[PDB]
């Protein structure tokens, strides 16, 4: 979390969030109901991320040669035909930033 | 341990947090030739459009219905209809006829028995002799 | 404006901090026992209102939770409560027939009566802050 | 024919596509009924509320369907019920989470919404139908909305042989309520448990793309408030969604965490036995403080009666009925937020 | 002053002379009142029903608009939000909110003057296709 | 257009006679009067069959 990130979260609340509930038969607290919302939370700025990019690509062309309302309101949520949220967070790579960040030693 | 039971779901409160008129659509039949459409004539020509005007939510159909009274049929969220027959009524009857199946529900009508109706539990919950002072005889 | 009584002051927010709230509300003097999410049905036809009208309710003899009640002397003080109902519309009863008849006396004589009720949706029960006042 | 001309114009071609036109949306009816039935603001024009009543079933294109427009929708339904399950009951287990979750944002309740909003549905879809009737074909459930669920490898065997699935797992894995991801036409047929399921779906699909419209053209805030008034105005008893399972040993195990004294059953009240219907009141204490109490017909039922009402009251804490929610600092002009209570985490016991 | 009359019980088995008297004080139903001067014509009025009325000495005489609005009872409630409606003989009302306080009522012969949405209105909030929300509100 | 006894005998200005040539008959149906009408036509929550 850079500098300043140790502060950020209570003393309680650091080893919570990192402790599974494979551990110690879970007798001490476990991080299963933090998942639960963190993943609501990386869905929905993952979701965001996508509707605010400022890119645009090739519409799809209609069977019956129908056109399409066009509007710009609706041509943020269009983006999502061809990037899928699921696309970006996948398991292997958000579970390699772990890794990376050295998650594997403290968890 | 504890399982978690699936069969429950939660229940709409109309009027809490948002309200929806309950009547959706309003069916308007008249006659060009029935003598008891005479009335019903005028009123879709003098106060149904500006009534239409006030009303958005509901959905008005007029559509001509010869050899047959004039009816007000009104449709509601629930599911169900209710139809008025406004033969031989002036303009102003027809309109204090429609402001009636707006104002109203699709439900039966039923006799008056009690006002409040609650679905939330008792705040000083419900009396039992185990909970007070005792009693003796 | 008359000010509030220190013993009010002091207990209305442990009053307001339990769970649930109920409030004997008074439409035209008639007293309803409700709570937030009730839905009322009044015995007459309130005129000048339509379905989604608001309602401020400001006559309550008892705004009470389990363990406390706070009772006004002819009614509460409106600064510490605030009760709102939307109007949900009009409902009818079915038409009954009352035959007036004495006995040896062919005349029955027929009353027809079929009345309406407005219907209220209480949707606010708050007890107010009166850590200002 | 000459004396039964058309109602509603149509070219030739209107039965050959699958859903109406966008312009045919000016003209219908039912749609501006609807838009002014809920409210909407006027930056949501009707050909906008019509695209939200095309299932993916009845228009296969992705433009003319719910299908984008449902899955933003979806992601701020549950996301706002989420955090507010969290932070006015923040110790409920993660079982009783998902039932929650499920209890408000499911397509149960999103169908009774849809229908308290007074849609009705088309019989079957096409260019010809009512732009303001929801469009769908219950024949065909090989449309699914993405979600953010993985398939488990072990799927087949979780059918088949019974295999154990653990619920720390299904916050990755499974979907939002905990469930796995994958679990000419002749209309002379009844309904099937298929086709309910597949309407069932259509109609929580609408309600979600109406909520992701209003995202497009109002903005993060008017969602918000639309799904606070619709959604999390119904009521739930979460109370009722507790099933327990040797509920004295989950009491035993959370007074040894909590460092609390061993859990004593006592009998505060009785009568009738040696009766057909007795009344046991017992209550439990730890130390000198009364943590629960059940009234039952026998002296066992009684004591598990009690302890359960122990455990309820432990997960059912609330700070209070409308807390401050973490998506309240995004609106700016909001005081600073204050941290919440997080729970270590349901209890484990033999 | 005046006398306060009002009748507590009825003259039904009464003898006709009496249902007189009442009727010369106005007397026409139980708990009925009325107000007459202290006068000699009304106190022998009243010594002739004294085992039917009760009487009061007030300084003034109250009017039918202020005798009734002493047991009138409190509304209880205020409308605080009044939506759109339509008054047949003034028009259309538009919504409200007396909390922030505007009845403003327009009438015409055309769907604009009424103060609502009409299908061109509708056109032209279609055809603004080009509108978005800021990316903040986003 | 053939003008009747009775309506000439009426007509007393020159504004009566283009009047009574301009005006076409009223429309029996009354959906003929509908949709010459400026409010029900316009309405969006508003059909006439
Ligand atoms: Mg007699």
């Amino acid at each position: 979390l850079g500098q300043g990130g140790s502060r950020m979260l209570s003393e309680e609340t650091k080893w919570l969030a990192v402790t599974h509930k494979s551990f110690d038969y879970g007798r001490r607290g476990y991080n299963t109901r933090l998942a639960f919302l963190g993943r609501q939370i990386i869905a929905l700025e993952t979701t965001r991320s996508i509707l605010t990019s400022p890119v645009l690509n090739e519409p799809i062309v209609d069977k019956y040669g129908r056109t399409p309302y066009n509007h710009a309101a609706l041509a943020n949520i269009d983006k999502l035909i061809y990037t899928q949220p699921l696309d970006i967070m996948d398991k292997t790579k958000i579970a390699r930033m772990g890794i990376d960040f050295g998650l594997l030693t403290v968890m | 341990t504890v399982k978690a039971l699936t069969q429950i779901s939660s229940a709409g409160r109309n009027g809490v947090g948002a309200f929806v008129l309950q009547c959706k659509k309003l069916d308007i039949h008249y006659s060009d030739w029935a003598g008891s459409s005479r009335g019903m004539n005028g009123f879709i020509k003098s106060l149904l459009p500006k009534f239409a005007a006030a009303n958005p939510q509901i959905e008005f159909v007029v559509s001509p219905r010869p050899a047959k009274h004039p009816i007000l049929m009104g449709h509601y969220i629930n599911g169900r209809t209710k139809a008025i027959c406004v033969r031989n009524m002036e303009p102003l009857e027809i309109l204090k006829k429609a402001e009636l199946l707006r104002d109203a529900s699709g439900e039966k009508p039923q006799k008056f028995k009690k006002p409040v109706t609650s679905t939330n539990p008792s705040v000083r919950g419900v009396w039992s002799p185990y909970h007070g002072q005792g009693m003796a005889v | 404006q008359p000010p509030i009584s220190q013993q009010v002051k002091e207990l209305l927010p442990v009053l307001a901090a339990q769970p649930g709230h109920y409030t004997t509300i008074h439409i035209h003097g008639k007293p309803y026992l409700v709570t937030e999410g009730d839905t009322v049905k009044l015995p007459f036809k309130m005129p000048g209102v339509a379905p989604g009208d608001v309602l401020r309710l400001n006559r309550a003899s008892v705004i009470g939770s389990r363990d406390l009640t706070l009772q006004g002397a002819p009614y509460v003080d409106e600064r510490l409560f605030e009760c709102r109902a939307i109007v949900m519309g009009t409902e009818s009863e079915p038409m009954r027939v009352m035959i007036k008849k004495k006995r040896r006396c062919r005349k029955k004589k027929h009353v027809f009566s079929k009345h309406k009720y407005t219907v209220l949706r209480i949707n606010q029960l708050k007890i107010n802050d009166v850590s200002s006042l | 024919n000459d004396r039964f001309p058309p109602l509603e114009p149509l070219p030739p071609a209107a039965e050959s596509l699958p859903s109406p036109l966008p312009e045919r949306a000016l003209t219908s009816a039912k749609l501006a009924a609807l838009h002014a039935r809920l409210n909407l603001s006027p930056k949501i024009p009707l050909q906008t509320l019509a695209r939200t009543l095309v299932d993916a079933s009845a228009d296969e294109n992705p433009q003319f369907n719910n299908a984008n427009l449902a899955f933003v929708g979806q992601t701020l339904i549950n996301y706002h019920i989420a955090e507010w399950l969290l932070c006015k009951y923040p110790r409920l287990p993660q079982g009783i989470l998902f039932s929650a979750m499920k209890a408000y944002a499911g397509p149960k309740p999103l169908l009774q919404i849809a229908r308290s909003w007074g849609v009705d549905t088309a019989a079957v879809p096409g260019g010809e139908v009512d732009p303001g009737l929801l469009q769908f074909d219950a024949l065909k459930p090989g449309v699914a909305i993405t979600n953010f669920g993985y398939k488990r490898t072990e799927l087949a065997y979780l059918e088949k042989f019974k295999w154990r699935r653990g619920m720390a797992s299904r916050v990755v894995l499974d979907d939002d309520f905990g469930d796995v991801v994958r679990s000419d036409v002749s209309y002379d047929r009844y309904g099937n448990p298929d086709t309910r399921a597949a309407a069932e779906r259509a109609h929580a699909y609408f309600v979600r793309a109406v909520v992701g419209a209003i995202y497009a053209h109002c903005g993060r805030e008017a969602a918000k408030a639309f799904v606070k008034a619709h959604i999390m105005s119904r009521t739930l008893d979460i109370a009722k969604l507790f099933e327990f399972k040797y509920p004295t040993r989950e009491l035993a195990a959370l007074c040894a965490r909590e460092d609390f004294e061993p859990p004593v059953a006592r009998l505060l009240s009785e009568t009738g036995r040696q009766s057909r219907t007795p009344v046991f009141v017992v209550g439990i204490y730890s130390g000198s403080d009364k943590l629960g109490e059940g009234a039952a017909s026998s002296l066992d039922h009684a004591r598990f009666k009690a302890a359960m009402n122990a455990l309820k009251a432990w997960y059912l804490y609330s700070p209070g009925e409308n807390p401050r929610v973490p998506s309240d600092m995004l609106e700016e002009g909001a005081k600073p937020w204050t941290p919440a209570y997080i729970d270590m985490g349901e209890v484990i016991s033999r | 002053s005046f006398f306060r009359i009002t009748l507590h019980r009825s003259a039904i088995g009464l003898p006709k002379r009496t249902h007189g008297v009442l009727a010369a004080l106005g007397l026409r139903r139980r708990n009925q009142t009325v107000f007459h001067p202290v006068e000699p014509q009304f106190a022998g009025m009243l010594m002739k029903v004294k085992e039917l009325v009760r009487v009061e000495e007030v300084p003034h005489r109250l009017t039918k608009r202020e005798l009734k609005d002493e047991r009138k009872p409190d509304a209880g409630f205020v409308v605080e939000k009044q939506v759109r409606r339509f008054i047949p003989g003034v028009g259309v009302q538009d919504e409200v909110d007396f909390s922030k306080v505007g009845a403003v009522v327009r009438d015409g012969k055309r769907a604009g003057d009424l103060g609502v949405r009409t299908r061109s209105d509708w056109e032209v909030i279609g055809k603004m296709k080009s509108v978005l929300p800021k990316v903040k509100a986003l | 257009h053939i003008l009747s006894d009775g309506k000439l005998t009426s007509i007393q200005t020159v504004a009566n006679f283009m009047d009574a040539l301009v005006t076409p008959p009223k429309p029996k149906k009354l959906a003929e009067q509908i949709e010459q009408s400026s409010i029900l036509p316009e309405l969006p929550n508003v059909k006439v069959y």
